[PDB]
């Protein structure tokens, strides 16, 4: 119904506070309740891609105002897949995972879905305003500068993730060559 | 609006024939064993479901799907394919069937509620009854778990194309 | 859009109400307004399928008495068809016209359900209660006894149209034996 | 509800591109030739038509469909297929396209006003004014009445796929 | 080898079946005025044809196309769609459907004479024959131009289709 | 490739003699040489489809003689079923695992070959002339009738495996009755 | 046969020198025999093809010694298209219909093999090695660019066609700016 | 018989850039371990395979099959999709590729030596030696053993539609 949802929700988020401890499994989302699991993944992917297009917008409203400087479109993806990908830190351990999890043969459907929002948002608050073939192009010659860095991210083992960074200015030059 | 509860039925209808045929399958290869009485309570459970799907459907004068006749001979083979890699390649097969089964009643049941909530329940009921048993004994590897997910993302081809066509 | 459709509805009836000797054109619409043409033929065909659909509801409702004997099937069909038929008597002179119209390569979806529709709508009264692949072969099964039949009657000349009817005799029963 | 409103400007923004692109074939065989002025002044309203189309499509953050590039060979081709066999491909295909984009608005504005017709006339005062532009000149040989029927059909066709895919 | 030998046989029995069902079609519709006896004459023609490469098909042990059951409402169709406008479909049509056919005979007698000439002849003489009886009356608008084209077309998909699946 | 091949297929027709106590495994491949594994169970099938083909060859050379009577398609048709299965008697302990590789997802091209090419030599010694889409029903009405009785075979108990016999009859009497 | 083909080539052949003055009927194939679909402009195409590769190979050997220049590879396109094009001067007058006739329904296939035949061998002189799906776009790239010019050299009135030559420009630089 | 030829060097090339593309995926998500040296040694191998068929393409002026943007998403989607299931899911990935490119090569190898066995060897030795090299290393759980399986189906279906498109 309505409250039942509109608690599981609350459940679910309650739960993914303490995955440091377990993991992905089924033991830390009914244990979230004192205070496979293909379903918390999604919810913390949907609760940050949200919350990514919460900041973007937030930064937006102060170019259009003054006292926020102006920046290429090559800076503005970079520091956006950044922005995205520096809340993976905390939960970094338990990762790959459910990366595996995400990539079942049944599950596809759902996180193509949502890589494909991220992507549009992320674009769309860069000023692209096309309505053609490029409508497409652009968006997947950005879905892998993101996946292939996650997987980067993973097995870095360097201070602050700083060669990933690194890594990814490598990965947009040469896409803004057209690439 | 018919068309909304016409779609529901006639995919209903055919999944669970689906499902009737994997079992007895499975009950085809695995008979004279000590895994038998199992496979055949879950097959009188199907066709239990599914006289009620057939009856219900001869009422409203609805459309069976057109490819009925294709699911016969791919619902057998999953009834030998499986079920002849011992026991636990064979549990492994009614679990994602069956996990699939909910998870449409329940994405089914959910844009019946949202749209028209009181013109209805005559059939609702029936839904809700069937979700529940059906995911009652749902619940009862590393590499067993892939080989669900491919038998678990055919039934949902299998849905999406039974109920247009 | 209710006062728009409520006056075409009248325009078009008033126009078909006389077309022995003016054609399915853009003539007699204005002529019948006055007290290709694709839409004509389509709702005279379209209001046939009706009367047809109420004339055997109005019959199965003189059987749940007693006062009219069940026949079997496929003197049922057979009557049923006649029955359809018997309506195109007076538009004989430019029906094929109307038939040309109607097989046009972008008018075949139209007509072709509502074929289907007053195939579906003949074969339920006459105790079908099937949910298999039979469904459709029965269906198909009958709409060539229809066309065909159809066929026959631009192009005959006996009296009564006698020996039309006697066709569909040796295109029924050759059906019922499983054809 | 937003699926709704995006499945309309993304069929009328790929119509009015392969309309733009038969008009322009049309006008580079017949360019040079006293039929002329009448297919560039077609023409300009079609560009008129796509510009309009075009910003509503930015604004609303549509998504374009995918098969762009394949009504950018099969939008010139009729226009040197047709437009070579005399002044009548300017007269069987202008008609056809134009009598199926008119049937298509007819069949846009009636599911938008009795589905919801208050949340809208941002929009919906535009479909009615290019229905009528586009029906005021689609009214101005039994075997060119064939050629006509195969031409919409595939403008109908073209449509039917543009949406969904 | 007998693949080669195969394929040309069945190709040549759906072409003959296909042709005798639109000369089928054209005589329902045209059956009682002045053109019936040539649409006679040229149906029994087809049934001569089509009863040798039956027999011919029966001997060598073929698979006969499985698409059989849709040339059997589509080469009807096209027995009511054309000769219901006029005498001008039971000159179109048929040209269209007989110089397809014939272009295929000589398709298919030139591949046969470069590979293999000296172990047929029991077959080759029956191409050339049936070939020569085809085009003798094939031979007996600028808008029918474009119908016989595409018609031509479709009866050449057709023979692809049937020939590969 | 000639001179090997040849003795390729001597190798595998030695090393199918003694898998009693061996398992269709790879090891009784190389044991018979002495004297997965899909190559020898396709190979055993061919040749068991091949030596069908001649006993029902040697069979009908012997009615232009006057010598052996005439049966209906019903007893033949049994008859082919239940000399072609009484092949399999010998490695019936061994056969489900062998059974299980030819249906593999990447072995069912291979498989359904055989097996169509078995049931059309078999039907074409049963007086089958028939050019139509009746080529395709009849063959598949019989590769069931096939399929299914040996999924009874290799489950039986019964003395000479009668009981598996007389499912025969109860399953091709239902389909030539137009089943 | 050999002589049939070579006699109907040989009527082919001869046939087209009157074509200025009757067009592409049977009526000027007919006269040429002395000493509808056409298939005249079949062979004329594939002529001039044929012809093209020889000039452009004949060209080619003449780089390999030193005595001629080898320009970039923009100018070499432009010189190849005006090359294939300055062969259909002196049947000027009657090619909008062959044009037509190429252009029916059921000619397409084999008019548009002999297009890529000749785009293949225009690019392969000019020092294409790529094994990509660069391979299409560029072939593509240029086959509009030849269509199109063609559509105007027929409504051209120019001195020495000067004015579509410039086109060529306006048409092939627009396209190396990665068109 | 050039387009005899023109299929082999086609399809060769296809099927080791897939192969490339799987092994760069898998190293990729296993670099900084200990079993990433055993992968670099198969990648080397395969790059040099598809620069020695890129040669053997350019020279004969083959055409590249049409897909091949294609394999790159579902060449690389197999190399984090596996070989994040342990080391299980690459040893199953890489074993039932080569398997697959050693059988077609074989089948090639096949019909290249008994229709023309003299008017080659300036690439049929390439292709022994290249079987060779790709089945030394291919031989080196009743559930991975269906994996291996769905895995070799999906790699001879890319090979079938790689041939003709």
């Amino acid at each position: 119904y309505e409250s039942e949802e509109q608690l599981q929700h609350r459940i679910l988020t309650a739960a993914l506070e303490f995955v440091p401890a377990h993991g992905w499994t089924a033991e830390a989302i009914a244990e979230g309740a004192q205070s496979d699991g293909s379903e918390l993944i999604l919810h913390f992917v949907t609760q940050c891609n949200t919350r990514l297009t919460r900041v973007l917008e937030e930064e937006q409203k102060l170019v259009q105002l003054g006292q926020a400087e102006k920046r290429k479109t090559d800076q503005f993806l970079r520091d956006a897949v950044e922005t995205r990908l520096r809340m993976l830190i905390p939960y970094i351990e338990h990762w790959p995972r459910a990366l595996s999890i995400l990539m079942l043969p049944h599950n596809i459907p759902s996180s193509l879905s949502l890589l494909t929002s991220m992507v549009d948002d992320m674009w769309h608050y860069a000023g692209d305003q096309s309505t053609d073939f490029n409508w497409y192009t652009r968006r997947a010659m950005l879905a892998a500068i993101y996946n292939t860095t996650e997987l980067v991210m993973m097995q870095d083992s360097s201070p602050d993730f700083e060669d990933t960074w690194r890594f990814l200015e490598n990965r947009v030059n040469d896409a803004m060559n057209m690439g | 609006s018919r068309a909304a509860v016409d779609r529901i039925i006639r995919v209903d209808h055919a999944g669970e024939y689906g499902a009737n045929r994997i079992y007895a399958g499975q009950m085809a290869v695995l008979g004279r064993t000590s895994v038998g009485p199992v496979i055949q309570k879950m097959w009188d459970q199907e066709k239990d479901h599914l006289k009620k799907f057939n009856e219900l459907m001869v009422t409203f004068r609805v459309r069976p799907t057109v490819l009925m006749p294709l699911w016969n001979v791919l619902g057998f083979a999953l009834g030998a394919g499986t079920a002849l890699l011992g026991k636990e390649g064979a549990m492994a097969c009614t679990v994602a069937v069956e996990e699939s089964i909910a998870h449409h009643y329940n994405n089914q049941i959910r844009t019946l509620m949202e749209e028209d909530p009181e013109k209805y329940e005559e059939l609702l009921q029936l839904i809700k009854k069937f979700r529940d048993e059906e995911l009652e004994h749902h619940d009862i590897a590393p590499a067993y778990a892939v080989l669900k997910s491919i038998i678990q993302a055919g039934c949902r081809v299998a849905i999406y194309l039974s109920e247009r066509l």
